[PDB]
């Protein structure tokens, strides 16, 4: 369910969350919206684009 | 030179676009192709929004992309 996110995507809203290269997302879930996920990074829960996560399992 | 666009709800649109292209006419080709406003059109690639006042040249965007199109605030 962990995912890396080998990118550099800067979290543009609230909701959204800041994904870079490395920085791993726990317990990531695909939500209704295509690309969309929703994860814990930097301790704080918010969904990201597909096209910057990774998942490693 | 097509390119792929995400759409929050699961539809990829490919709309026609040229490197010389900017964000703003790409914008106005959404609305005209998908019917949505421009001023409500979040376009990120590469981690980086995407300027209406700047060219595809500009993000090095190529053909055979993929463009992320994201709303003001997504509360879903």
């Amino acid at each position: 369910v962990d995912y890396i996110v080998e990118y550099d995507y800067d979290a543009v809203h609230d909701d959204e969350l800041t994904i870079r290269v490395g920085e791993i997302i726990r317990n990531v879930k695909k939500l209704q919206e295509e690309g969309w996920l929703e994860g814990e990074l930097n301790g704080r829960r918010g969904m990201f684009p597909d096209n910057f996560v990774k998942e490693i399992k | 030179m097509q390119i792929f666009v995400k759409t929050l709800t699961g539809k990829t649109i490919t709309l026609e676009v040229e490197p010389s292209d900017t964000i703003e006419n790409v914008k106005a080709k959404i609305q005209d192709k998908e019917g949505i406003p421009p001023d409500q059109q979040r376009l990120i690639f590469a981690g980086k929004q995407l300027e209406d006042g700047r060219t595809l040249s500009d993000y090095n965007i190529q053909k055979e992309s993929t463009l992320h199109l994201v709303l003001r605030l997504r509360g879903g």
